RNA sequence: ACCUCGGGAAAAGGAGUGGCUCUGACGGCCCGGGUCAGAACUGGAACGGACGCGGGGAUCCCGACUGUUUACUAGAAAC
RNA sequence: CAUCCGGUCGAUCCUGCCGGAGCGCGACGCUCUCCCCAAGGACGAAGCCAUGCAUGCCCGCUCACCCGGGACGCGGCGGACGGCUCAGGACAACGGUUGCACCCCCCGCGGCGGUCCCUGCUAGCCGGACACCGCUGGCAACCCGGCGCCAAGACGUGCGCGCACGGGCGCGCGCCCCGCGGGCGAGCAGCGUGACGCAGCGACGGCCCGCCCGGGCUUCCGGGGCAUCACCCGGUCGGCGCGGUCGCGGCGCGCCGAGGGCCCGACGCCUGGCGGAGAAUCAGGGUUCGACUCCGGAGAGCGGGCCUGCGAGACGGCCCGCACAUCCAAGGACGGCAGCAGGCGCGGAACUUGCCCAAUGCGCGGCGCGCGAGGCAGCGACGGGGAGCGCGCGAGCGAGGCGGGCCCACAGCCCCCGCCGCGCAGCCGAGGGCAAGGUCUGUGCCAGCAGCCGCGGUAAUUCCAGCUCGGCGAGCGUCGCGCGGCGCUGCUGCAGUUGAAACGCCCGUAGUUGGCCCCCCGCCGCCACGAGGAAACGGGAGCGCUCCAGGCAGGCCCGUUGGCCC
RNA sequence: GUCCCGCCGGCCGCCCAGGGAAACCGGGAGGCUCCGGGCUCUGGGGGGAGUAUGGCCGCAAGGCUGAAACUUGAAGGCAUU
RNA sequence: GAAGGGCCGCGAGCCCCCGCGCCUGGAGGAAGGAGAAGUCGUAACAAGGUAUCCGUAGGUGAACCUGCGGAUGGAUCCUU
């Protein structure tokens, strides 16, 4: 997207009947500042902001780069 | 909406799992003659009360001794049972609470207490006397045979001075 | 089978949801195809005007002519054949009388020797059929 | 019945969203104000600049402008501000179709009479380019006020790289 | 929907108000004023329930219409007037005056005061804001607004209101060591000295305070109201927020019911 | 719908179209193209204003088809 | 708060369903001695409604034939709360958790208070003018015309302190960063200065300013069934520039790109879909329901559209179409019970055209008025709870009946007393499962019964009746369904050689699952303990409603209590 | 000497335990009502019916997916006589 | 400033073709389940008088028969 990223955040949802969990993923749109440059897979610290668009209510506050290929890897940090 | 709608209500009795069982029927009839019980529903209400208590103690006992919970509630359950006379006041242990039987709860029913006090000849006579408002639980007239006396109130129970005996002398049969 | 893993809850939830449908009991209770099929249409009783009367030969081995009234329910105009309980109680029923018909007792299954009949008459012309047999009320 | 709720709009996936409510007077939006200019004073003098007033939620009134004429315009690097009549609207980012009608919108580049700003030209060497515009009776200014939300059209005389950019677009016409 | 709600249902009403479930299908709807519904209690409730001076709401209105009671020294005729912490409920005709504080169980309590104590009431500044030409204003918990505060006073610093001239008297600033009384939540009704304040930048400064029982209660700055420096300052309830536990209160209940 | 998946199909069924006044697109290195969009505004409720220029659908029978045929009474299902 | 038992056979062991055994919560039948509590037109008709009724209060401003009654109007405040129902709506409502540095708000409470001019000010206090009203009228009804006098805390105007000041505008910190404050985690406020503007109150000095209470949106996590729904969307997804709004935002519009969503199930479709708090059943785990009491949502026949106000897209407001009514003198008029009673239709199913604000609240008043909110009675085996139909061998009771208290808006009921006093059982069964004749009649595979096994064709343990007996009990039986039984849905905890069931095989991505190893740190789960925010409910402390279902009580009392957990 | 003895990977027979309703498995069908290594597939009384209809695939034949209404008190396994 | 008009928004209603869900009329076909007693044979279960049965293809009043490749659940755990 144009100066925007769709941050994917992973998380676990627990079901009590079967004490096993379900890995659940959500997609959230975020504004990417030109000051930052992100490649897919990078970890971005989105910070909540004014509803900026139909789907953008979050804005990248910091980026830490990741390698080209290190596997998709479920990460719920 | 109305205030009445807010009011709570409860089924205080437990009906049997099998209602035509031979052992249960035999014991019920033996209990029915013993305590002058009107219907099996009164016996059922007794079983319910014992099951509540047995479960409450059971849960507190599964909790470790000296766990705040047994101290706050276990002491309260024992107190209540000793004060209704269902539990011997010397036992005073939560483990003993589990080993109670419905007969013992039925023993504290005023109709049984009147019979051990002898203020009436039979359990049948005790039910009729309490119905006629003759019995007093201590400064209070009691019409309900079900009344479960507290251990302290047992001494206070006496035939009320206003009644069949020691009174006007003219009610019912005497008047005509 | 029994896939078990700390993060496998979704697979188990899906299996239970899909497999639970297999029992005839879950399907008859929840698929709801039966509700549309049920002449009673999800009611304990239904009011219908007797349109026909007949004798249905009892299923062998038992042999008798069971007495029944064919009734079209007022609610859905849906045909029902209803057994008349008690002895000689079809005499109480008259054609076009109007009856309240309740389930025979097997939740939509024919009961006893009567063949393919799932309903029974409980009331005739505002008067209970048992009461008519017991002579509590008359005509 | 013009409304700004997202009940009548689709989701992120593009799924239709079922409507669970009727229109709300808290979600209503009023019709847009076309703030024309009294440009042709010859036959527009018969209508003096008119600013309407509309009651809003809360009872607070937003003055909305229908026809406007002049607003405060300021040369910031000179600190010269005067009330200037707006001669003409040129170059709007939203649409150049608006420019033809002269309807004023915040951010439209306008032309204002330099006769109020005449004293600054005599004051020595104020800037450079803006002085030439004062010498010729037309100065470019951006309307910095939202006509129809306050009913005013104040602004700033364009200067710096912004002035050059706007002039470059308007060079052929 | 539409506008405001002018009715309160009895079971919706706050638990601390201790209204009867079968007593009514409606509860007094508390009005706006110096205290909000969660942190107030209606004037009718103090007079009808605890004071029992008026048998019915109608009697409470008659008494109020005649200006029998004065809160903060002003005769108020509002049956639903909100009453909260440090409000001075003085009924002169009955000859008895008390403050409204917080009990350990969290219900509001009437604590008797001497004439000097009756004169002043404590306040907590929520924050200092600039308005009306830039003059600073301080907003107390009782919503009392004071223009031009002395510069040292900061947010969450208890101050004392004269209530006769209605001005600031003194400031006991919020700091480590100063004695405070919790106003809300699980520890509501407890007086303890401040062991530490955790900054928790971002949201919810959480403070830890400990009473003389060696038990530390952890409560955020919202419901912490300073009551004097190391000194408890204004008179405090007889329990003194010492945190009686459930087992101990069980013995106290039994002694009270021992009396017949 | 149907289909030999190529077709059916321009299916059916609609909406626009003029004049004027503009505004964007598109090359080469201030010089060329006149096509494609988007507006206003105007006209007895008008615009492919002459001219040019399929009516459409549902079936049934024969012959798959494009072809060819009794110059001069059969152009077909015939060859 | 852990259970089974009949039926496949000549017999037997299995698997397997079938049927019983328990509890609900609605109907239906039969029956009912009293007292207490208590549901009641939700159940594919959010169908239609006759009548009466549910919203007033005020006394600001009295020249209405009592008086200083306080008609009527005008003003003011409320009518947006409340009640009612569940049609709509499935990344929604809703629940917990954030945010508004993106906001709107009446009352109240506590503050604050200044308002340019030129003219035009009368400031010891200013104009006019409208009903009500008087007359003159037109109306089938609805409904209003005209004329003339007269008032406001109504209206119109304006006295006014050029640090007079509503809005909006232009400008006014940095030097890699972060370390005082008016105020923050955050450059946010405020103001200084110029240009505009001259808005509000100023005719019984309020504008403004907080806090509150409510609202609007906003973060996060949860929020149906179907794969005979696999691709879906095209303001769809972003960026920019505006408009609009209370504001933020594709919200709308231009402009520019090509996104956005999806086996971790998109999109479609269907739902006899309000959601939670909760409820039914219940060893543990679970399953099903959540119309209905509290909270939030949504709608008043259906679509829309508005006005008023601080807040309504309001329907006991308006306007329009659309069906569906009423009146009519035929021109017109006019509604809206998913408010309360009551009526019709419909369905298996559901209460009085009562009485009243006394409480409990609310609106308005300072010396109480309004309220079908609510309370009070009637109806009512939805149900829950308590006592009866004797005991004794002679004494009694209460069911009644009548007075008087007590109670009640007024009754009544309860309860207390005197005086009389008259106890009164059903409904399903007896071959089993399943407790209770292998009785005595009729009848003859008929008539019937029987959930299931079966029974009846002359010696019916089974039908139809007397007879006894048994269960349960003022209740009992039947039907539909939920749950339990059913380890027959299985996470605990099923089965797949042959009972039903290992893909014919190999590769294979998503998915799921991964040996051993570093102690001592950072994130993730993870466990413990907090905090924060609703009670009711469910537990659970205490309290003898005479017991009990109950309720928060009570008694010279922890500041009597009403703890605490969830 | 293609001897003896192992080891590893197979292909087998017989079985002690154990298991199962048994027939029988026993290199598992054991280590499992004292039930949990991981992962996929399928089953949930007998018919109706692998039918109807919808999808896809095939030149067809057909394959793959796949019901319901309704009916019924049995169907089945393994052993004994 | 009243009606009235123009123009756009917001937007009922109405018609018009078009999809969708659902309900059902129907000559004629064509299944299935029961009626009870029919009719024609006798395919299978005993090597059921041609061992059955699986796929697939052809035939046939009807069960069924036949080709080809399987299986044993067979009537064979048994032969340089």
């Amino acid at each position: 997207m144009q100066r925007s990223i769709i941050v994917r955040r992973d998380y676990l949802h627990f079901v009590q009947k079967y004490k096993r969990y379900e890995r659940r993923h959500k997609h959230v749109a975020a504004h990417l500042s030109p000051c930052f440059r992100v490649k897919e897979g990078d970890i971005v610290t989105i910070g909540e902001c004014r509803p900026l668009s139909k789907t953008i209510r979050f804005n990248v506050i910091k980026v830490e780069p990741v390698s080209e290929a290190a596997k998709k890897r479920f990460s719920p940090f | 909406p109305r205030i009445s709608r807010h009011r709570n209500s409860s089924k205080t009795y437990s009906t049997p799992k099998k209602p035509f069982t031979k052992p249960r029927l035999d014991a019920e009839l033996k209990l029915c003659g013993e305590y002058g019980l009107k219907c099996k529903r009164e016996i059922y209400r007794a079983r319910y009360m014992l099951a509540k208590i047995r479960r409450t103690a059971r849960n507190l006992l599964t909790l470790d001794e000296n766990d705040i919970k047994r101290r706050f509630e276990g002491a309260a359950l024992l107190r209540r049972l000793h004060m209704l006379g269902i539990l011997d006041e010397e036992k005073d242990q939560l483990d003993y609470v589990l080993g109670l039987r419905i007969e013992d709860i039925f023993k504290r029913r005023l109709q049984s207490v009147i019979v051990e006090s002898k203020l009436a000849k039979s359990v049948h006579h005790a039910r009729n006397m309490i119905k006629a408002r003759h019995i007093s639980v201590g400064g209070q007239i009691v019409n309900i045979p079900s009344y479960m006396v507290r251990i302290s109130n047992t001494s206070r129970v006496a035939i009320a001075d206003t009644s069949s005996l020691a009174p006007n002398g003219k009610p019912g049969r005497t008047k005509r | 089978s029994k896939t078990s893993g700390l993060y496998t809850a979704r697979k188990l939830r899906t299996v239970r949801r899909v497999n639970r449908w297999a029992d005839k009991k879950y399907r008859k209770a929840h698929l709801g195809t039966w509700l549309k099929a049920n002449p009673l249409e999800g009611a304990c009783m239904a009011r219908g005007i007797v349109t026909q009367k007949i004798g249905i030969s009892a299923k062998q081995p038992n042999s008798a002519v069971r007495k029944a009234v064919r009734v079209q329910l007022t609610k859905n105009s849906k045909k029902i054949t209803a057994f008349v309980p008690r002895d000689g109680s079809i005499t109480y029923i008259d054609n076009n009388d109007e009856v309240l018909v309740a389930g025979f007792g097997r939740a939509g299954r024919a009961v006893g020797d009567i063949p393919g009949c799932r309903f029974k008459v409980i009331k005739v012309a505002g008067i209970g059929l048992l009461a008519l047999f017991l002579r509590k009320r008359e005509k | 019945g013009i409304t700004h709720d997202k009940m009548y709009k689709r989701s992120k996936t593009g799924a239709v969203q079922g409507k669970w409510h009727k229109k709300r007077k808290y979600n209503l939006g009023r019709q847009p104000a076309n703030t024309k200019l009294i440009v042709k004073v010859t036959s527009k003098k018969n209508e003096g600049q008119k600013i309407s007033t509309i009651r809003c939620r809360g009872g607070n009134i937003k003055r909305r402008a229908l026809r406007l004429s002049h607003g405060s315009f300021a040369w910031g690097s000179a600190d010269i501000s005067h009330k200037a009549r707006i001669l003409q609207v040129v170059y709007n980012s939203t649409s150049n179709e608006l420019v033809r009608t002269n309807t004023l919108v915040k951010g439209c580049v306008v032309q204002i009479d330099s006769a109020p700003f005449k004293s600054a030209l005599s004051n020595d060497t104020l800037d450079k380019e803006i002085l030439d515009q004062i010498r010729g009776d037309h100065i470019l200014a951006r309307i910095s006020s939202r006509p129809g939300q306050v009913g005013t059209a104040d602004g700033y005389i364009l200067e710096g790289p912004e002035l050059l950019f706007y002039q470059k677009k308007l060079a052929p016409k | 929907a539409r506008g405001v709600r002018k009715h309160l249902k009895r079971l919706n009403a706050p638990k601390h108000w201790l209204l009867d479930k079968m007593g009514g299908i409606w509860a007094p709807r508390p009005t706006n004023g110096p205290h909000g519904l969660r942190e107030c209690i209606p004037l009718i409730l103090i007079l009808r329930n605890r004071l029992h001076y008026a048998n019915t709401y109608a009697e409470t209105s008659m008494i109020l219409q005649d200006k029998n009671v004065l809160i903060d020294g002003k005769p108020r005729t509002d049956p639903t007037f909100p009453v909260g912490f440090m409000d001075v409920f003085e009924i002169p005709k009955v000859h008895k005056t008390f403050r409204v504080l917080y009990d350990v169980k969290g219900r509001f309590t009437l604590v008797p005061i001497q004439s000097n104590e009756a004169g002043f009431k404590l306040c907590r500044v929520q924050k200092i804001f600039l308005g009306d030409k830039g003059m600073p204003y301080l907003s107390t918990h009782d919503a009392r607004t004071i223009r031009f505060p002395h510069p040292d006073i900061k947010t969450n610093d208890t101050i004392k209101i004269n209530l006769k001239t209605g001005k600031i008297d003194e400031w006991y600033k919020f700091d480590i060591g100063k004695i405070v009384m919790v106003t809300g939540g699980r520890n509501c009704g407890r007086i303890g000295t401040i062991q530490a304040i955790d900054k928790h930048m971002g949201s919810y400064t959480m403070i830890r305070m400990k009473d003389t029982e060696g038990t530390e209660f952890l409560t955020r700055l919202c419901n912490v109201f300073v009551i004097g420096n190391d000194s408890p300052a204004v008179a405090i309830p007889t329990t003194k927020g010492i945190r009686p536990d459930i087992i101990k209160n069980r013995e106290l209940r039994l002694r009270s019911i021992a009396k017949r």
